[PDB]
Order: structure tokens, then sequence, then C-alpha cells
RNA sequence: CACGUCCCUCUCCAAACGAGAGAACAUGCAUGGGCUGGCAUGAGCGCGUGGGGCCCCGAGGCGCUGAACCUUGAGGCCUCAUGCUGGGACU
RNA sequence: GGUAUCGUGAGGGUAGUACGAGGUACUCCCAUGCCGUGCCUCUGGUUUCUGGAGUUUGUCGAACGGCAAGUGCUCCGACGCUAUCGCACGGUGGUUAGCCAGUCCCAAGACCAGAUGCCCA
RNA sequence: CGGCUCUUCCUAACCUAGCGGCUAAGGGUUGGAUUGUUCACCCACUGACAGGGAACGUGAGCUGGGUUUAGACCGUCGUGAGACAGGUUGGUUUUACCCUACUUAGCUGGAAAUUGCGAGAAAAAAAAAAUUUUUUAAAAUUUUUUUUUUUUUUACUUGGUACGAAAAAAA
RNA sequence: GGGUAAACGGCAAGGUAGCCAAAUGCCUCGUCUUCCAAUUAGAGACGCGCAUGAAUGGAUUAAUGAGAUUCCCUCUGUCCCGAGUU
RNA sequence: AAAAUAGAUGCGUAAGUUCGCAAGAAGCAUUGGCUCUGAGGGCAACAACUCAGAACUGCUUACGGCGGGGAAUCCAACUGUAUAAU
RNA sequence: UGGUUGGCGUAGCAAAGAUCUAACGGAACGUUGGAUACUGGAGCGGGGAAGGAUUUCGUGCCAACGGCACUCGUACACGAGUUGU
RNA sequence: ACUCGGGUGGAGGCCUGUAGCGAUGCUGACGUGCAAAUCGCUCGCAUGAUUUGGGUAUCGGAGCGAAAGACUCAUCGAACCACCU
């Protein structure tokens, strides 16, 4: 007898209903708080590492230098759109309805539509004009009074701007609309925060911070009917084995007599929802045009950028702000992973560490990637043909 | 820290050590809590029970301990450097782990020379 | 469907089917072309042309087999056979012993060398106590110088 | 018939097939370039075992030459540059 | 009534575990093992990019370029896949270790008068 | 038979946990030599190497070592052919494409669970803002006035949307 | 009545030479030694041989063996513990 | 089961033995390319293509094909035959 | 005994590497050219025995058969064909 | 006294290994198959007591057997056919 060969609160393995990774559970509120965004939706770019000083009383490695595997996620800001409020019933949280902001991006209309270029896009066209007449505005003030009075929560309805992400592998432009919670104060100062941002963007820098931690949850990359031997772990028969290897040799008894449901089977692994806990952020990160010298720390000098030589494999350079947390997040390059507050004590000794990087990575993702930088990888070689045949051009001109 | 294991029980690793020793065949491996069907497995640092295959007969037939000094199965350091020997080879050693031999041969990896006090002092390098 | 005037053309122009061409761009002419005769006027009129073998080549061939008088492509690692197979003991041996039969033969037919010694050396040669023709051409030599002393 | 959905078509974070995600004139696709990598110095002409009669034959070597080529394709990057650009089903 | 979007969450699943060292004999630390959930920056493995090179025999008259050897074979090899062979992570509350709730996973045949967008010939 | 494989359940608890033997089924309970084995015994680890059920769990899952038909050998028995739960050796492991279970994967209906028109909401019971008071088309169906949105000529991540203005249209 | 066991056979005679827990030994995983960290295996001894043994051939045998069996070196995905490609 | 050995040449080759063997025992070693050299004959008064050697130079150890080896015990001496279809 | 059925348009039709192109044909696979491979002389070669006995050949045909298709066939129909001191 | 070199020669129910004849192992494929015994690789013999065509002889209470109750037309511890039935 050995343990059991996979976790039975991940089941069904199915394929999860969404791929935008939306938030099961925001952390609780906590009336003592000022009011904040709880989440925020990030488009996962691929991976680095950084060389960083651990400072840990304990351990072998205190005071000594680490290389940490890092995920970079562009953050282009969300927009808010439109407010939620949810009442407690004793059969649970109804929405007492929204507010929806009195403009809305293209881009998130988009996400209305199936085909919006071909559509007569008439989404949000009556709101856009009732909310307008009076008639509409008392309508949408007396909607706040009901947040105000019967709601537990108030949330905001964001959306990612893909227009600003400028991705070129995203192919995604209608918007990845979403709730995010307000926890913080009283209902009126949630609903107060909700207004005034009520058609503002939101950057991960006032949600977030460094060494702060964030639950992700993303769903994880797909890779269709997986077998056994790669959906549960379960160990492979002997080369001698007839009907074949890759199975599990007994998925049941006598009696009960069938198949129970915790019995291994092959079908559908990855692109399964998931909330991964206590991810530190190593750094926000401003977007390249505000902020050229990302990747730049107080002990690494060199001008220089967050995204690889190559521009990261299947996704390209990071041209927007960029959440930069320690070790893996679920889900392949490229998908929309929205990434929480933490809803653990974050307490723990490590979780309160502050982070100070002393080397972000850069060197090509493609090849082994010996160069930081471009210039850095002239520096190695110098000129060479492709020059000579460039520069005599130019002096021929 | 973690060093990605190396020499599972069966193994032949060579005696690194000043003793008669020639080479150790690793039995088990001291500290191994088990699964089912994983075989115990010494890595660098790691004590282990080894009888000497070959050496000098008085040492030949009981099972003797023996620390793991080097290691081909590269491991990564917590700085990141991934790092591996030509070779992995031991020394033998008490129960305490005091080591037997007076002189240790090749280099001794960094993290056999920071578990064994005595294993350090003897190797001529540490890596 | 000229396939009648394929197996035809084959025949006459005596090869395969492989070889001979039917004219693509006149099928119809090649068409009603249905004895072996009506062919054969085909076949001089050009509609139908027996193509050349598809070529094999030995330039190749003759520039290895001048490296190889030269030495080349000879050694250790070029030879498959055993000495034996790569050239016969017996093949070296008839050799070795017709030229030595031979030569003791046309000294004794010249008489260069004396009725006599053709066995001393006749049956010496038997017993390779002579390596090569010029092993034996010496010792004709000296076996004969040591009787012109006396 | 509206809104719209779907098919066909294109893309892939999806994918046994359905489903999914997207696109829907869009740097979308296509080549090209630049880059990041890979390999490792192309073709071609222009020191050397000896050899043949100052040249010729000569493996190898040198020089142009980190060159040549390959680099997104089950699907690296860059807009950098040019090229090409709806029908059906349903209610 | 369509279509679409955001959610609700009854119900069901459910997981973390162990060891050691430190520190002072609880707290508090710090590593590791196992388990589990991922991920692929690095490192290893994997090559049908048959990418680039080398190379063997056959072959293309030859050089070049190939080609055949069911991927000829050897070297290096990106993308990708993957390994406790790399790496990240594994949270609470309430009741009597259990147990229940939560976090976590599926979640309206739990038929959600929840919200919402658009059109309602 | 056994193993392997995988799951699961029990506890007269081996370890772990809490106590002071008791509770405690939670999670865990090793790798090997001999032998088909189970079992036992050993070696080593271990916090420990607990005992069991599930058709003595599990062969259209396997393996086929045990048992193992015909061949053969030996011992014993038999006059013999032949026998031996004695030993030895060699000795085809078939089929799911059905139903259900299960595992993923889709589609579509449905609230008199497809019907009745058979009508029940965890809804509200002139409107909004600070229970009461004040403000939101007017004047004689049409006209006029006001407000809001769209088009043209600073603050937001920085290409594209907002408020600026002015004009037109709708209420 | 006689003869015959290289007749069937036994060990009338009482198992000789040999050989063995042997493909033959129940007891039994015998005992000892050797092999390993550990060996119900093996080899080598031993012989209270349930029930060895002499052409129902005994013993021993170099060479031979797709025969049984044990171990060794090399080797490896058998395995740890699976991964990738076709 | 797979891997492994592998061709040729030169060395070297144990027990045991029926003196044949065992034996390809085992075990090391060298091997390409190239430009040369040497050797080995015929018929009169031109023909092979093997072996050998030498420099120089190259290796990514880079087709196909091609033994894994050893130590022991049991049985049968050997090659053979033989239950077509366990 | 005959017929019919569900399973079911399912299980399969996965051994021996392979076709591509244009032109023509045709009502729509063949034919030719080219390309590309294969067999690889113990051959998907060229002749015979046994056996078969018209399969041969041409024209036509493709209803049925050639387990897909056929315009093609060893199939179908018609006409031919085998010569010895 | 008949030994030690070296060659020669080509022996052998000799060896490696084709063809051919088998058929050990994978207890591999297949296992309502290509096949009422096949396929793959592996393997065994392959100058011999070898393999093989034709012919011929010997069979059913029988034949034939290097002996497995093996084989005697997919039939054998007594073929097959008909019959008694
Ligand atoms: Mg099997
Ligand atoms: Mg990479
Ligand atoms: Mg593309
Ligand atoms: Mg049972
Ligand atoms: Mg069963
Ligand atoms: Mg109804
Ligand atoms: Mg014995
Ligand atoms: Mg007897
Ligand atoms: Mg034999
Ligand atoms: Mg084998
Ligand atoms: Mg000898
Ligand atoms: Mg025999
Ligand atoms: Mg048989
Ligand atoms: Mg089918
Ligand atoms: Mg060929
Ligand atoms: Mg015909
Ligand atoms: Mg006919
Ligand atoms: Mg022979
Ligand atoms: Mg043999
Ligand atoms: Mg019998």
């Amino acid at each position: 007898e050995h343990p059991r060969h996979g976790h039975l609160g991940f089941l069904p393995r199915k394929r999860s209903r969404q791929i935008r990774g939306r938030v099961r559970s925001f952390p609780k509120d906590d009336p003592s708080q000022k009011p904040h965004l709880t989440s925020f939706m990030v488009f996962k770019a691929g991976m680095t590492h950084i060389v960083r000083d651990v400072d840990r009383p304990g351990s072998k490695v205190n005071k000594k230098e680490v290389v940490e595997p890092v995920t970079i996620l562009e953050a282009p800001p969300m927009v808010v759109v439109g407010i939620v409020g949810y009442r407690q019933t004793p059969v649970g949280h109804k929405t007492i309805g929204t507010v929806w902001a009195h403009h809305t991006s293209v881009e998130f209309r988009r996400r209305f539509y199936k085909n919006w270029k071909q559509s007569a896009q008439l989404a949000f066209t009556k709101r856009k004009q009732f909310a307008r007449t009076t008639e509409g505005r008392l309508a949408e003030a007396r909607t706040l009074k009901a947040f105000a009075k019967k709601a537990d929560i108030i949330r905001v309805v964001a959306h990612t701007q893909l227009r600003k992400l400028r991705n070129n592998r995203v192919g995604v432009k209608k918007a990845h609309v979403s709730e995010i919670q307000i926890n913080g104060g009283t209902i009126a100062e949630k609903i107060e925060l909700a207004k005034s941002l009520l058609e503002k963007e939101v950057r991960i820098d006032s949600i977030f911070q460094q060494s702060e931690t964030c639950d992700v949850c993303a769903v994880t990359k797909g890779h269709g009917f997986t077998g056994v031997v790669k959906r549960w772990g379960v160990a492979c028969l002997p080369r001698k084995t007839h009907r074949g290897l890759r199975k599990v040799a007994c998925i049941g008894a006598w009696h009960p007599a069938r198949v129970m449901y915790t019995v291994a089977r092959a079908g559908q692994h990855g692109y399964h929802h998931r909330t991964h806990l206590n991810k530190k952020i190593y750094q926000l990160g401003r977007a390249v045009s505000m902020e050229p010298n990302q990747a730049t720390t107080t002990y690494d000098l060199t001008a220089k950028s967050i995204t690889p030589m190559g521009g990261f494999v299947g996704y390209g350079t990071v041209r927007n702000d960029y959440i930069m947390l320690k070790g893996s997040v679920a889900g392949p390059r490229r998908r929309v992973i929205t990434l929480r507050r933490p809803m653990a004590p974050q307490t723990s000794r490590k979780l309160t560490e502050q982070i100070t990087l002393k080397f972000i990575d850069t060197s090509s993702k493609i090849g082994h990637g010996r160069f930081q930088t471009k210039k850095e990888k002239s520096q190695w070689f110098g000129p060479l043909k492709k020059d000579r045949i460039r520069r005599e051009e130019r002096l021929r001109k | 820290f973690r060093v990605s294991l190396a020499l599972p029980v069966g193994a032949v690793v060579n005696c690194a050590d000043n003793t008669g020793a020639k080479n150790l065949y690793i039995i088990s491996v001291k500290g191994y809590h088990g699964r089912l069907n994983r075989l115990p497995a010494a890595a660098l640092g790691d004590i282990v029970m080894a009888s000497v295959k070959k050496g000098k007969p008085e040492l030949r037939r009981k099972v003797l301990n023996a620390v793991i000094i080097r290691q081909r199965k590269s491991w990564r350091r917590k700085d990141g450097t991934v790092i591996y020997f030509e070779d992995n080879a031991g020394v033998i050693v008490n129960p305490k782990g005091e080591m037997k031999g007076s002189g240790i041969a090749g280099p001794v990896a960094k993290e056999a020379a920071d578990l064994w006090p005595k294993i350090s002092s003897h190797a001529p390098a540490i890596v | 469907s000229l396939k009648l005037q394929a197996r035809l053309a084959a025949d006459i122009l005596r090869c395969g089917r492989h070889r001979v061409w039917l004219d693509p761009n006149e099928a119809s002419e090649i068409s009603n072309a249905n004895s072996r005769k009506s062919v054969r006027k085909l076949i001089k009129d050009g509609l139908i042309i027996r193509k050349p073998v598809k070529v094999h080549s030995r330039s190749r061939w003759r520039h290895m087999k001048e490296a190889k008088s030269m030495g080349r492509h000879e050694g250790a690692g070029r030879r498959e056979g055993t000495r034996e197979a790569r050239m016969p003991s017996k093949e070296l041996w008839m050799r070795r012993l017709r030229i030595l039969r031979r030569l003791l033969r046309k000294y004794r037919e010249e008489k260069k060398i004396d009725r006599h010694i053709y066995r001393e050396l006749y049956v010496k040669a038997k017993g390779n106590v002579f390596r090569n023709k010029r092993n034996l051409m010496e010792h004709i030599h000296k076996v004969k110088n040591e009787k012109k002393k006396e």
C-alpha cells in the first residue's frame, strides 16, 4: 500500500468553462482597511530568473544571492466600466443591480459579440442614451441607493484593455471583462471608491505592491485527452504487460461492483482552473515607454528591458506595465490570468520579506542566450559581414 | 539544501578516502523515508550504509557507513549554479560521522563539507 | 488508350516498354496503328522512339580504380575480408611454385643448370626453401658457382 | 424579418472529433528585412606529404569567411517593408 | 422570446503530511522527504527545425548540389514537450484528533424572478 | 496460488496526535537476499516498518513463477498397463465493437418537470433625498425651450475615448 | 531335477564398488563450510540414504547443447521512474 | 526483453582434455585520408593486385554487415531424430 | 428450413516503403509525355514441370464480379489464336 | 632410435553463415486473423543419418515410425466412405 495518486478535490478534471481565470472567492472584507480593489487581470508573458540576496535568519543562504525564476505578466491597466452590488439572502448573494459607466471602450463592447465588425454594434446603445437622460440618471441614482442600503458586496466590473496590450499574439480584441471586488470600509466608502473609479483606468501598482503576494487564478495549460499515466501519475506497467503498459491495471473490484469515482481514468488533463497561492511580487513594472530601464537594478546598472533579446517566445515584447512574480504561473504564455489579493494570512516570515532584486535576467529565451543585451552581443561579435555589407551601402548613398 | 538524488541503492561509488577501501557499494541511505517502489538514493552529503566491494579484505564484507562527497549527478545550488563531478565517490565514516580515513582524495563537495565538520577539514578542496 | 502499340513498339524496338517512347503529342495517329507493320511505320516516322538505356556510369569507379592502383583505400579499416579470403594462400603458392618450376625448367632447357641440380631445386622449390623467383634466381647462381670453383 | 448566432474562411492560449479561444479589412495572411538563436566557417576562386616535366598533380591548410545556411513552421520576436485581399444557414 | 455577458452557489468533491535541525521545555524559526497543484527561466532528457556540420557505401559523367541506405550513420542543435533530473506554491474558522464550514475543485436537473447588454417582425 | 497494478473500507493502534492504560481510522506504514509464493526468516533504512475486509479485492487488466493434460526422467508402489496430494524438466492465457459503472467530451429539451389557460418571487408593495417634503412641460395636441450628444476645429498608458464649443435634435 | 539374473527382478540372498538432501532425501529451508549487507537458491562437504547403487547399469567424463541451474564481468529504460520523437 | 560483443591485422590465449581440442578462449592493440616507397611476374631482344612500409594529414570514433565473455553444477557423450497445430 | 433483424454505417478494409504532373480520354479511372521512386539477377525479371484449361489476343464492355473506384480487368460479350521429317 | 621448424594438401555426421530445411525464444504480432497454425525478429542444422522433383512400394482389428501413440489427404489411443442404423 502507498498513498493515492492524485488530489480528489481537483475533480472532475474537466476543461474549465472559462479561460479568463475568474476569482472564485475574494479575500474576506475588512472594514478597518481603506477601500481597495482585490484583483487584477494580467497576461502571462514568459519566465526569466533573477538574482536576489536572501536575508532570512536561518538557512544556509542568508546574505547569499539566489536565482529565483520569475514569471513576467504584462498588465495593461484595467478599466472600470460598472459597479455591482450584492445583497445577502438566505439563499445566497443576489446582484442588486449594476451601474454601467457612461461610456464604454469598444474593446469592452467587443466582448458582447462573436462578430463585432459585422454586427450592428448596438451594445450599450440604449444605456448610453438613457444614462444621459435625467430619467435614467435618477434610475442610476436609485441603484446606488440600493447599494448603500441593501448591499454587502460592491464590485467593479473591470476589463482588460487589449488595445493597449498591443501584443501581436494575444489575438483577442474582445475585452476581458470581470467583476473585481472592493474590499475596504463601509459600503458607502466602497460605493465611493467604486464610482470615482467608475470609468478610470486601474494600474496594478495601485492594487498590488512589491514583495506582497498574490493568489493567481488562471486555467492551466491544456493537454487534451491525456492518458492516466500523465493525468494521475500512476505507474506504468512492466514491459511484459500485454494489453498495454500505460494503464491502471485494476480499475475496480468485485464490490462495489462498478468503477468508483476515485480510480484514475484517461481524459482531459490541463486547462483546469487553479487558484495558486502566495506568489511574491518581485516587481511591479511601469510601461517601457514611461520607464525604459526596466530590469536595471541597483546592482546591475545597464539600461535594459524586462523582455528578453528575442522577445518572449510566443509573446514578444512587454510593452506595458508588468507584474513580475516569483515562480511559475499556471497557464500558457499570453493567457489572461486573474490575480487577487492574498487570501492567506500573509504574516509568514517569508511572505513578508522585502525583495530587492540584484539582477533581472534578459538573455534570450531561444537558444541559450549568453548575452543580456543586444548592445552587449554586438559588443562581443563587434562588426560583422551584415554590417560591412550595410556600412558600404551607406557610404555609396 | 536540495541535492538531486544521485546514488540509488545498488550503486557503487568510489572510495575517495585514505583507507584501503577501493569502492563503496551503497546498501541503503540513512534517513530514507520510503515511498513504495522507490529505491533509496544517496546524494551528496548523505550518510550511506555501504559495503566495500573491492579493497582491503578487512573492510570487505561488513556493512559500513559512508558520506557521499562527490556526485556525477548534477544538482542545482540555491545560488542557481547547477554543478557536478567527474566521479561520485564517498568516504568511509562512523555512525557518528567521524571519518575513518586520514585524508580525502579528490575535491569534496560544498554540502559534503558543510554537513561533516571532519570531512571538510581533510578535504583537499571544497566545491 | 494506346497500350497496344506500346506493347508492339516494345517488341519491334527489341526493348522494354520502359524505353519505348510514344509521342504524347500524336496519340491519335499512333492510336490507329493496329498492326506491327503499322507501328513499324510509326517507328521510322518518329512518333515512336526508343529511349537510350538509363546511364550507369563507371567514371566514379575508374577514378577509384586509379586510386586503388596507387594503393589508396587499402588498409586495416578498409578490409572486410580475412587475409586469406582477400587473397588465397593456395593462389600464392601456385603462382609461386608454377614460377619456380618454370624457371628451373627454363634453365634445364638451356642447360644453364644441370639435370642433376634440377631435382636438387625442383624438390626444394616444393618445400618453399625459395621465397621468390629471384631468391631461386640467385640460388641457381650461387648453387652453381659453388660448382664453378671446381 | 430584426438583433444576433452559426457554418464556410483565417488564427491558436484549444483540440480525438464536437467544444474552446479569437479574427472578421485586422500587420490578417503572405513573402522580404531586421532581430534572437542555431550550426560552424559555404561556393568560389586565390602553406603543403611528396610527385611529374618554372610551373603543373596534391589530402590537408590558409584568405576573403563568426562565414554559408537555417531561424515559426503544431503556429520565435519587431510594423520593420512591401504584397494580397465576405457567402451561406438559422430565427 | 431570442442572443449575449457578468455573477449566485444549493449540492457534490476536498489534502496536505512527515521528519530534522535551530532557538528556548511550548512558542518561534530553518531545511528536507513524501504528497499535491502547477510551470519550463535555468539544468537535464527528447529532435522529423532530417536545422547546421561531418561522414560511409551506392548514384547523379565530374566539381557543386544532391540523392538512396524505410531518419544511413556521428556531432552540435532551437521551438516544444518534459524531470522531484529543474522550478514555484500548498490559507483558515466553528464545534466535539475527529467533525462541520471555508479557502480549493465541479457547480441551476438547485431549472437562479440574480443582475445586465441588445433586438423583441 | 501468488505477485504486480490501482482503488477502497474496517480497527481488538505499529507510528503519528492528545492525554493519563485510554481515547484516536485522520495520514503513513521502507528498500532488499533466498524461495512461485503467502508465510517465515534475514540485511538495511525507518517515526514506524500493525493487523485486516473488499468473491481468501483485482487474469476479456497483466504476468504465468506455483498448480500445471499430453512428452520425458527419478524414487517408491504395481506381474503389467500404469499409479504417487513425491521430486524433476518442457508445456497455446482467446473476445468488448453490447449494457452499465466510470472517465473526459458535446448537444437539446424542461417549472402541471414537455400538458392547463393549474396563476405561489427569499420582489416591490410619484419618486428621491434628507417618514416627510420638495421637485419634476405648459398653454390653449402643438409649440417652445432646455439639455444632451455629436461633430468639427487638461487627465487619463501616450492613437482614442472623456469632459471643453457650438449646433442640432429630441423630449 | 538341473542350469541361467548384460532373464524379470531382490539385495534365495541380505546393497559390494561407488555415488547423494543428486532430476532420486519425507523429515527438510537437514548440518557444516563457501558465495551476499542479507541467500528456502547455488557450489562444496557430510550421510540415521522415508525410498541411491551397479547394462532395471554405477561412477567419472574432455568436446557438443536454441537442454536445467547458479554466479560473474560487460551491458543496458528491467528497474528507480518515467520522459521525448518516429 | 533490450543493450552489449562484432570486420580484418598483429599480439596473446586458462583450466580441463579422450591430446583432436578447449579456442574466436580470455585479453589488450592498430585500422581513415592522402602523397610515396618496397616487394611479389610474363614474353621476347607488356600484365596483374595483393602485402608491406613512410611521411603528411583527419576524426563528430561517424553506412551496411558482423561473436558478448567467464566460472561452475545437473542431464545427454557427440552430429542426428522427434509430439504437423501448446 | 426460408426470410428478416439489433449490434452497425459499426469492427474494420493499418504486413511489403509512392506517387506527382500536364495533356487527352470519358457521362465522370485509364493512355501518353515528364517527374519520382521501387523491384534489385534466389527480382512484383525471362522460360518450363505439376496444376489450371481459354485465363491467351483483339475489339467492346463494365449490369454483376475485381471487399474503395474504374473509363481499366484474369470479369462480361463477340470474334480470333496454338502450324514441326 | 624419429623427433623439432616450415610449407603443402583439403579431411571432417568440423565451425560461422547464405539458399534450402527447420523452429528455440519473445510465452512478441495475430488470435471471429493474411492464415481452420500465419506474421515479425531471434534462433537451430546447413558435406550430410542433408534437402529436394518425379516415379514406385507399404494402410485400417492395417500401414509406417531414430518411437511422440507420432503420421496414414485440416480426420487417428484405430482414416475415410457407404451401409447394418
Ligand atoms: Mg504477453
Ligand atoms: Mg528557451
Ligand atoms: Mg501563421
Ligand atoms: Mg482472489
Ligand atoms: Mg475481471
Ligand atoms: Mg410549460
Ligand atoms: Mg550439494
Ligand atoms: Mg534404479
Ligand atoms: Mg543437437
Ligand atoms: Mg535476452
Ligand atoms: Mg593446456
Ligand atoms: Mg543429446
Ligand atoms: Mg508441437
Ligand atoms: Mg470505422
Ligand atoms: Mg532499389
Ligand atoms: Mg486479356
Ligand atoms: Mg469469360
Ligand atoms: Mg557441419
Ligand atoms: Mg552455433
Ligand atoms: Mg505415452
